[PDB]
């Protein structure tokens, strides 16, 4: 599961190599392009000339847990795998943490189901291969959950790849952000019960059924979502519309019991799975088509 | 009336971060529908009705450019960086000082019918180390004969401070007197211990679950052993669950007014 | 900005008492149950002067009582008026501090003559030091808010204290002898007391004397009492807002101006 | 003096011996008699003593040593003992005012009196141009020192027809202190203090001089000007005189005498009283005591 094809080696090795081109990062050497949303810049790194994302967090802690969070940050430089954005470096300056990325041009799913209104089911089945891949590889490679799963932290690019981003490799930066209108957190999570990578496969399921049928699917204030998602029943798929081996797919990641919720293993040996794995599907064709790309 | 020519105010420094300036000396500027009129109108009439000590002193407004109210500026740090960040070592007396010109102005505030509704030890600064003031009042409101009748939006701040009904957010209008209160209490939790509420929950919406659903509560173990039984009370009431139980400002007053005699 | 006289404590007689509404005042009472017109008038003035201030160097208004007696709530500030720490505590300033005091004075004054405020009773008894830190500007019992017609009406004979008189005040050879200027005149003797520790003027222990002899230009205050310490650039300031010719002082933007600059080169 | 002064100093002396240690809470307020520029004077009962008094207030902020200099120099009016002057029982702080307790005049000052009677006729301005330059040559003679403030509000009466100076410079640092004051509207101050050449007792003949033709005609005679501008007149014009043929040819040249602009051609103490509006006027059984009693109301 965590083999690479021989397209997604070079990929690997192609953008180590351009990052081997970049030094220290400076407040100075970056050249503003435009703003991807909020904040997260598309800019342009002057001394490589790589065109980079650059997210800013502002943050009012000790200098010493600053530090700490760049120094837990640098584990980035770890994570490389064709389900993770990459990353470039992360620094300090005028009162604001800098994460440098690498920049999908394709933009979050959150953006692609947008211009989309729904996404297709064959689609959804190569997002749920590389969702459920990168939770892999951040499991048995790193031991880390995501712990923050959801359609704008997987991101596309025209060359069809589909990663996962902004999950928890700083236990300083995410006790620093315990400080959004909607919710993917599990029961589990929001009752104080410990957690697992199982939190983020309900958060897959539930963001798998929002970018199928084109709506959050939760029902409202933020309270009576999360009353909603304690102490209610979890949502599903339309009976009539989406195959069998579908709607079975997201009820078993929509278990409000994690331990009875269906773990990575499961899944990835899973009739949807299967299927879509075999299935050959032009995602670059379908991205660049939907989003007006070239 | 109150309004300042734009070409006599001058920007330095940088509703989103920082913006000192200069207008007659140090002052803080702030940077389009006919709700965000109302929204300049509730700021600036609110800030128009405070002349007190412990409030932030209002100085003007101004309407070109962009909108702006001009305060102002403030010589110190903020209670919240007092507190988390520079770690600044009071002694009891001078954390139960802090506590008692906040509810002073507090009180002032109530007097007239004011509604803080963001109150948060970020909105808490100390000129200059001695005296309080209280400022950050881009959410705040006057009590009226209406106020049930409108459909308030959700606050979007931290959820540190905000009280169980205004969490829960099933009335109407779950703003009180007693909601400042309880983010007042919150603000005595951070003086008397040294820390943040939820010191071990690292996650918001667990934190807006629980404590809207009563799971959940500052710990009052944390509390300094230096800290007087009396204060101690004043902090478990201010952060009760039930809002009619939370007491008033001028109770807190006498309260904290009779253990400072004590001392 | 009316305050009901239930809500107000008195504690302590200094009429001026200090005073508890929503923490220590000050209340400025007028002690006369048959209040003259114009009696009415000054205090409809002084509270529409000091309505207009809000500034961090003018003494905080807070509110009036009209029911009972005539009265002005403000600010209660802890420690002692510039005239009693220079005359009769004489604490000892350091120049940087005397230079302090004398930048947020000419701050305060700055913001009440851009509103169009004289103070006319500017004097060292006038302003505050709060906190041993802070510049607090009051009394406006004489101050005017200039208009149209300001300039030109004959106002009252002055009654205020003559050694921060400006000569053209003194001799009041105008309908209304007050301006920008004549508030300066006043900045400035306070500067003097600032830079000599002394009030102007001290060899001559006669009322009249000092009347005559300031409004014929015979007097002036003695410079060469000015300390070693006090910068070249703040004895020239001295200088020029004391100057006899009203039209020579300068106004205070020039004044803040020129004491910054010094504040920004000193040790 | 005379028996009936003899007497009468001896009267006030030993009611002064039951007088100790003045303290503020032994005072009780009985009215107030008035209020000028410097202070404020109440008419007080002395409880331990069961005196009646006059307790001016002072308003001074000090340095503590100096109010004590003051307090000091005023007790050298424990040794001014005149019929013509006001007596003294203490003086001391309290409340940042220093308060001057003095002997009760109930007729007030000429000041009252004038604006009671309007006019103070002739033969009563001989009796006090007697008191003022009497009291002005025991203060030169056993003292050395100069009124300094001659004016109808510093020179009292009382309903024994007594007439008495007060209000003097006795205190060099009260002087000083006194000197940082309000503007005020009149003016008795000589050409030579106001121009601030030398000056002596001369000063205090000038100004008994225009508080005669002030109290005689009925009005101030400087001069609605300002304080500077009377100033000026009296610095620069000529001085006044009393009117063409309303009082005697001596009381005329009395007062031109004392209002002559020059002080070394001015008349001093010994030629005044050497004058013949004085030696007319000391002839006169004039009884002071029933014009003031009727003019002013008391009986
Ligand atoms: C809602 N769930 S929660 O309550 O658990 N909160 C939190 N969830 C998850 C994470 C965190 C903190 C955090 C964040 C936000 C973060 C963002 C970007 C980042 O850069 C890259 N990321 C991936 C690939 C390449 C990169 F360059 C690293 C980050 O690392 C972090 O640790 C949380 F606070
Ligand atoms: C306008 N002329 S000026 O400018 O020279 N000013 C001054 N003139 C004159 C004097 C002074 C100061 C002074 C004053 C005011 C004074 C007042 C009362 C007093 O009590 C009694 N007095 C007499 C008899 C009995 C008393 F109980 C003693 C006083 O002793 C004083 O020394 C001046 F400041
Ligand atoms: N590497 C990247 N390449 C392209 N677009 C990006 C990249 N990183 C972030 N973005 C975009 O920037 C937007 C803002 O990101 P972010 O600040 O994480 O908000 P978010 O994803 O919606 N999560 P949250 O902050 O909880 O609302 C995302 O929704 C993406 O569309
Ligand atoms: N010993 C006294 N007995 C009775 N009345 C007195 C006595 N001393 C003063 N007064 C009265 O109190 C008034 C106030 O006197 P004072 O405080 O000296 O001001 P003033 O002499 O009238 N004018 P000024 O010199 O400018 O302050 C006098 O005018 C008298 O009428
Ligand atoms: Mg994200
Ligand atoms: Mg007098």
């Amino acid at each position: 599961e965590l083999e690479l094809d021989e397209q997604q080696r070079k990929r690997l090795e192609a953008f180590l190599t351009q990052k081997q081109k970049v030094g220290e990062l400076k407040d100075d050497d970056f050249e503003k392009i435009s703003e991807l949303g909020a904040v997260v810049f598309k800019v342009s790194h002057k001394p490589s000339g790589l065109v980079m994302a650059r997210k800013l967090i502002h943050l009012e802690i000790k200098p010493a847990i600053r530090n700490q969070i760049i120094r837990e940050l640098q584990v980035l430089h770890e994570c490389n795998s064709p389900y993770i954005v990459g990353f470039y470096g992360a620094f300090y300056s005028d009162g604001e943490i800098s994460i440098c990325m690498e920049h999908m041009d394709g933009g979050s799913l959150d953006q692609v189901l947008k211009k989309a209104g729904r996404i297709p089911e064959q689609i959804l089945g190569k997002v749920s291969i590389a969702v459920i891949k990168g939770l892999t590889y951040l499991r048995e490679k790193h031991k880390i959950m995501h712990r923050d799963v959801k359609p704008s932290n997987i991101l596309v690019n025209s060359r069809g790849e589909i990663k996962l981003c902004d999950f928890g490799v700083s236990g300083q930066l995410i006790d620093a952000m315990a400080n959004g209108t909607r919710s993917y957190m599990s029961p589990e999570r929001l009752q104080g019960t410990h957690y697992s990578v199982q939190s983020d496969i309900w958060s897959m399921g539930l963001s798998l059924v929002e970018m199928a049928v084109g709506r959050y699917p939760i029902g409202m204030a933020i309270f009576e979502l999360l009353d909603y998602i304690v102490n209610e029943p979890p949502p599903k798929l339309p009976s009539g519309v989406f195959s069998l081996e579908f709607q079975d797919f997201v009820n078993k990641c929509l278990i409000k019991n994690p331990a009875e919720r269906a773990d990575l293993k499961q899944l990835m040996v899973h009739a949807f799975i299967k299927r879509s794995d075999a299935e050959e599907v032009d995602f670059a064709g379908w991205l660049c088509s939907t989003i007006g790309l070239n | 009336d109150w309004e300042i020519e734009a070409s006599e105010v001058m920007l330095s420094t940088r509703f989103g971060t920082v913006y000192k300036g200069k207008w007659h000396g140090d002052v803080a500027v702030k940077i389009p529908t006919p709700e965000q009129f109302q929204a300049f109108r509730n700021e600036v009439a609110v800030l128009r009705k405070t002349r007190h000590v412990n409030i932030l002193l209002f100085m003007g407004y101004m309407t070109k450019d962009n909108l702006a109210i001009v305060t102002q500026w403030c010589e110190g740090s903020s209670l919240y960086k007092h507190l988390h960040v520079q770690e600044t070592k009071f002694q009891m007396f001078q954390l139960i000082d802090i506590a008692r010109q906040t509810a002073q102005g507090m009180d002032y505030l109530h007097a007239k019918n004011i509604i803080h509704r963001d109150m948060k030890s970020n909105n808490i600064f100390l000129h200059e180390g001695l005296t309080v003031k209280i400022g950050d009042f881009g959410l705040a409101t006057v009590k009226s004969r209406w106020s049930g009748s409108q459909q308030v939006e959700q606050p979007t701040g931290s959820v540190l401070w905000m009280a169980p009904e205004v969490i829960r957010m099933q009335d109407n209008n779950p703003f009180s007197f007693q909601s400042d209160v309880y983010s007042y209490g919150i603000v005595l939790y951070e003086l008397m211990t040294g820390e943040l509420p939820y010191s071990h929950i690292n996650n918001r919406d667990q934190i807006i679950f629980m404590v809207g659903r009563g799971y959940a509560s500052p710990d009052l173990s944390k509390l300094y052993k230096n800290c007087p039984k009396a204060m101690k009370r004043l902090v478990a009431d201010c952060v009760k669950k039930v809002k009619e139980e939370r007491p008033l400002f001028p109770q807190i007053l006498s309260s904290i007014e009779l253990l400072q005699h004590s001392l």
